[PDB]
């Protein structure tokens, strides 16, 4: 969720496609690991004891391949399919769309993120909308976390899937968050349509990652789940 | 007066030997100023918040796009892909001289402006800030105000219009004026290995230069050929940039690839293994390289059965790779192998080098995997842990074995190996905690990061030091081979088998090699080549 | 013409005591060039 | 009278095949039975322990 | 693919029995000893026969030397100058081990 000190694994996190992801990544380190160390053994094996002073003559009429090459071909394709069918039924499985419940915007121009949700536009007439920005070092709360905070954060509810909204309106930005493994980009002008989908009532943290000028790295993003009435108390609080 | 002489024979010579060791300066120059530049970047990182500097985000990208800039288009690509083939390729081809002299001079020529203009628009008011891949909407006049970015883009143009008239010289020389009895499937791997990669720049590199102009044009004629509400997509742009983009790198390693096919068997002294199996499992490489591009945009919101379609067959460029590395293997094994050679040392790091960046190219090529890693350090890891570890080897190799036949000059080995084995080390060090800092999910080209990530910086800042010290050790040994006066036989590299008498060898076995290189004075002559060398039709 | 080369192309002379400082100092200044390149950024501020 | 001795190259080549196959092979299953079944066991408790704390 | 295992054992030997010059006769003994195939007593003792005509000692140890080294254990070697010590001192032949 979030990042600490000296760490070896991703994190701990909470969202149904990011589990798939990280069970997918096992299966393919576990398929990889095995080649790198085998690669490395063969490497230094072949020289460590057949150094010239130990073996002064050299088989050098052996440049025919009779049934190694055929070996050569299969064998690694074969692990290719292995490694590649599941992928393939994880994407195929997230590519569809599931019932639509409401929508977020996520508009932002530059070095700040504006957030919208107008899906309950009534008799009120006052759309929610407002605007995260980077909080400074010296304003931060004692044994807050630097930069890595806003002010104005993001709140949507847990159990309930959003599909959200992703625009801009000025040069290409990212809307990214490791703990739920989903991504895409601001590119002006078109809209990308993302999911999301919180099982737990936790922070989430994130920020951008494709290079938008010198502030770049100055809008982090927080998202944090609520319960149904904790939601709704936000809601009409505004 | 040698003075006249002196300029006829550098700057009025078109002879190909005089040029190349040119090309190596011009690539030393360069690479010297873009590892300080890299150096100033990771010192920067050393520590979260602005450090040595007043939060300079501007300038930090401008140092960015420096390094990447011009350690990528005037360090590898100039100094290896055709400054090891114009003074080679003729040699093992059986020819006296390139096709057209008067182009291979002009070409090299182009390059002096092209870094002189790079440098003014790297020294304006703002800088090049789009990075290495620069955006249309990044480079708008909204952000930009000055002479900073269209001199890049000039400079990208010009030296790649350069390189495009510095290989069609080349493919015409190695195509036409073959030796006579030497078909062209008998051609040696290493210049197969030139002409594929001259072939795919030729038929690539102007796509670029139509694109870089049309994108330039924005900011002069006030085109809308990519504004967001004029009309243009930006996506085209990426399409554009990265039908480029994935096979430089390709034809980039290309070059090592026949650097370690020539360096293996005359150190080994033992055939290469399955030479035409190589040969055309290389060929498929070449010709597979060009209709995956796609996979630099994983993330843009492309549509599900093209994403699926341009995932697929990045799985299937490895199995060519593979094969090449295990035939690479089985060489090694059985014949004799000397591996206190420097050429050897490099040829045997480079391979589990390789192979494991090759291993962590086939993690991120999946799109339910690149979410997690896209723009992230993880990819730094992976292209710098193969290029770095791949094109640098295979040039240090190529050096340390051919500086002989450039000059006639002996290197120390204890010094060459000293440096190979700290600069190995240093690189091991500073890209390996990367790896751990881009599996944790924290993104790349970002001055400052958050707090939780100042261990690892730690441990990399020390090797980029290292590295420092490595680059000084080569320095060193450069000179001391350049002023050593330590002579050189024909064939350094031909020893007596294991029944050859010490009389007979001397008297009745000198002047053989596996190359023609090695059959001619080690400085060579300046018209080699009077007739024709006849093989077995 | 037909000269032997004396394994000696090195663009400019070399030998032990006054050209060693030469060297040096190109390799210096071409090393630090960066330097007064980052400086220039921040010369005004 | 002894006769052409041969075949060491090839029980070379298998021996280190061996080797190196095994050594791969326990490296695999270190890590398959290492980090993902502990990791997914915990993960499926944890679950089951906060579904019936829920309630 | 060429000759099988055998058939060259025979060849080499054929070919052994008549070489008048020491350029040959070393191109055709390093030519034997590639194919991971150990001469028989015949070939080694053809061999023998061969450096003798063609008038030339050191090519003579240097066969046990490179025999020793080719062999894969010490037991073989032992069998191999056990059956062959009698040529050895009817030559004339001192090995390197006692040499020096
Ligand atoms: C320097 C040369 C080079 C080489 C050789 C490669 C090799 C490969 N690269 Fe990489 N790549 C780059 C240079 C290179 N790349 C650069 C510069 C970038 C960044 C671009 C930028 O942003 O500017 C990049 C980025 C990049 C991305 C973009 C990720 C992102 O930013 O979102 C992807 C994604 O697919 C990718 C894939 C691959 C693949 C599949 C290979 C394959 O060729 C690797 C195949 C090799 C092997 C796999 C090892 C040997 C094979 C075997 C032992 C067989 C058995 C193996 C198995 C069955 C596991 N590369
Ligand atoms: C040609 C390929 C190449 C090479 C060789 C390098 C070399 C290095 N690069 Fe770079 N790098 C890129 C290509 C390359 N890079 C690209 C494309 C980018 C992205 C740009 C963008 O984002 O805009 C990038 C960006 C980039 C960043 C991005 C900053 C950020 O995201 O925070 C960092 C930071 O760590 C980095 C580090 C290094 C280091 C430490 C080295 C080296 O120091 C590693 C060790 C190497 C050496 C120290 C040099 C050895 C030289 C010799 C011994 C001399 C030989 C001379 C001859 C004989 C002629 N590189
Ligand atoms: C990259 C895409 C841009 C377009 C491509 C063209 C590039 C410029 C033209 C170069 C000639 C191409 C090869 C011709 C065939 C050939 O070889 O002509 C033969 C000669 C070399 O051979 P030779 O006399 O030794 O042969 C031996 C005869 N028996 O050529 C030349 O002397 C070239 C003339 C010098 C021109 C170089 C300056 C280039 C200016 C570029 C700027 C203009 C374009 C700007 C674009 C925005
Ligand atoms: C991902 C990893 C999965 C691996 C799965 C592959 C399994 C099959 C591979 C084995 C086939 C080759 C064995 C030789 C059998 C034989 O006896 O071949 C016959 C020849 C014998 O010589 P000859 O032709 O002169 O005989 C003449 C007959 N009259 O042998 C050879 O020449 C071997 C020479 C080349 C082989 C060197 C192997 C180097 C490494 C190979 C790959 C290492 C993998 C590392 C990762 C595990
Ligand atoms: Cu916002 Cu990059
Ligand atoms: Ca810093
Ligand atoms: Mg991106």
């Amino acid at each position: 969720d979030a990042p600490s000190s000296w760490a070896l694994y991703f994190q701990d996190g909470a969202s149904p496609s990011y589990l798939g992801v990280t069970h997918l990544n096992d299966y393919l380190m576990f398929y990889l690991t095995f080649i790198f160390i085998g690669v490395i053994y063969a490497i230094c094996k072949a020289v460590i004891e057949y150094n010239y002073n130990s073996h002064p003559i050299a088989a050098k009429y052996t440049t025919h391949g009779s049934i190694v090459e055929f070996i050569w071909t299969l064998i690694p394709a074969l692990i290719l399919i292995l490694v590649a069918l599941p992928s393939f039924k994880l994407l195929y499985l997230l590519d569809e769309v599931q019932k639509p419940s409401m929508t977020v915007k996520a508009i932002g121009r530059q070095w700040f993120w504006t957030y919208e949700l107008n899906d309950f536009v009534t008799n009120e007439n006052e759309p929610v909308s407002f605007d995260s920005y980077m909080v400074p070092e010296e304003d931060l709360e004692e044994g807050s976390l630097r930069q890595l905070e806003v002010d104005n954060r993001l709140v949507l509810p847990i159990d309930t899937r959003i599909r959200l909204i992703l625009t801009s309106g000025d040069v290409i930005h990212s809307w990214a968050v490791p703990s739920l493994g989903i991504k895409c980009d601001c590119i002006p002008g078109r809209l990308n349509q993302v999911s999301l989908s919180i099982d737990r009532e936790g922070l989430f943290y994130g920020q951008c990652s494709e290079l938008c000028g010198v502030l770049h790295s100055s809008m982090p993003i927080v998202v944090q789940g609520v319960s149904l009435e904790d939601f709704l108390a936000w809601l009409e609080e505004n | 007066n040698s003075w006249w002489t002196y300029v006829n024979r550098w700057i009025f010579s078109t002879n190909a030997k005089d040029i190349a060791i040119l090309y190596l300066l011009f690539g030393l120059v360069s690479g010297i100023i873009g590892s300080v530049f890299s150096f100033i970047i990771r010192m920067e990182l050393s520590a979260p918040g602005s450090q040595f500097l007043s939060g300079n985000g501007q300038l930090y990208n401008v140092a960015i796009s420096a390094h990447g800039i011009l350690m990528i288009f005037f360090f590898i690509i100039p100094a290896l892909f055709g400054a090891f083939g114009n003074y080679l390729v003729p040699l093992m081809i059986g020819a006296p001289d390139v096709a057209y002299p008067r182009v291979n001079n002009f070409t090299f020529w182009l390059l002096p402006p092209a870094l002189m203009l790079l440098l003014i628009s790297a020294l304006t008011e703002e800088g090049p800030g789009g990075g290495w891949t620069v955006y249309p909407p990044l480079s708008s006049i909204t952000s930009h105000s000055g002479p900073a970015i269209d001199l890049a883009i000039l400079s990208l143009q010009l030296t790649g219009i350069s390189s495009t008239l510095g290989s069609v010289n080349l493919i015409a020389t190695m195509i036409n004026m073959r030796a006579p009895g030497l078909s062209l499937y008998q051609m040696p791997l290493f210049a197969w290995a030139i002409m594929i990669t001259s072939i795919l720049l030729l038929l690539t590199l102007p796509v670029l230069a139509g694109g870089l102009f049309m994108l330039f044009s924005d900011r002069n004629l006030n085109t809308s050929f990519y504004a967001p509400e004029g009309g243009g997509d930006p996506v085209l742009y990426q399409h554009l940039f990265w039908f480029f983009g994935h096979p430089e790198v390709y034809i980039l390693i290309m070059p090592a690839f026949g650097v370690v096919s020539h360096i293996i068997p005359s150190l080994a002294h033992k055939p290469i293994f399955g030479k035409e199996g190589m040969l055309w499992a290389m060929l498929s490489i070449a010709l597979l390289g060009l209709m995956v591009w796609s996979h630099h945009l994983f993330t843009v919101g492309l549509d599900v059965d093209t994403r699926a379609y341009f995932s697929a067959a990045t799985m299937v460029i490895a199995i060519p790779t593979g094969i090449k590395i295990f035939s690479w293997l089985a060489t090694l094994t059985g014949g004799a192998i000397q591996w206190s050679r420097v050429p050897m040392l490099y040829a045997i790091g480079f391979l589990i080098l390789f192979t494991i960046g090759g291993l962590t190219g086939v993690i991120l090529s999946n799109s339910v995997l690149d979410i997690a890693f896209h723009d992230t350090y993880f990819v730094v890891a992976h292209f710098h842990y193969v290029l770095s570890m791949g094109a640098l080897f295979g040039l240090c190799g190529a050096y340390y074995y051919w500086s002989p036949k450039m000059f006639g000059l002996m290197y120390n080995e204890t010094l060459a190996s000293i440096q190979f084995w700290i600069l190995f080390i240093g690189v091991n060090i500073v890209f390996g905690p990367q790896h751990f800092l881009g599996l944790n999910g924290m993104p790349r080209r970002i001055p400052d990061y958050p707090e939780a990530f100042v261990g690892w910086n730690f441990v990399s800042s020390i090797g980029s030091v290292i590295s420092i010290l490595s680059l000084f050790l080569f320095m060193y040994v450069m000179y001391d081979q350049f002023t050593s006066n330590r002579v050189v036989k024909t064939n350094p590299y031909l020893i007596p088998s294991y029944f050859d008498d010490n009389v007979i060898f001397v008297n009745e076995k000198l002047g053989v090699a596996q190359s023609i290189e090695w059959l001619l004075h080690s400085p060579v002559h300046e018209h080699a080549f009077n007739t024709l060398p006849t093989k077995s039709i | 013409s037909a000269p032997k080369p004396g394994s000696t192309i090195p663009f400019y002379i070399n030998k032990k005591p006054l050209p060693t400082l030469l060297y040096f100092g190109t390799f210096g200044v071409i090393f630090s060039i960066p330097f007064i390149v980052v400086k220039y950024h921040n010369r005004n501020l | 009278a002894v006769g052409p001795v041969t075949g060491m190259f090839k029980r070379r080549i298998v021996t280190d095949f061996s080797v190196t196959m095994i050594l791969g092979t326990l490296g695999a299953c270190y890590w398959w039975f290492g980090y993902h079944k502990p990791a997914a066991r915990q993960r499926e408790e944890f679950y089951v322990k906060l579904a019936a704390e829920k309630n | 693919h060429g000759v099988s295992l055998e058939e060259i054992n025979t060849k080499y030997n054929d070919f052994f029995s008549n070489v008048q010059d020491q350029f040959e006769l070393q191109r055709g003994l390093n030519n034997c000893f590639a194919y991971d195939i150990v001469p028989s007593s015949d070939v080694i003792e053809q061999a023998l026969r061969a450096a003798r005509r063609v008038n030339d000692f050191p090519t003579a140890v240097r066969i046990f030397e490179g025999i020793k080294v080719k062999l894969p254990t010490k037991e073989q070697y032992q069998a191999y100058v056990k059956e062959l010590k009698p040529v050895c001192n009817e030559l004339g032949i001192v090995l390197k081990e006692d040499l020096f």
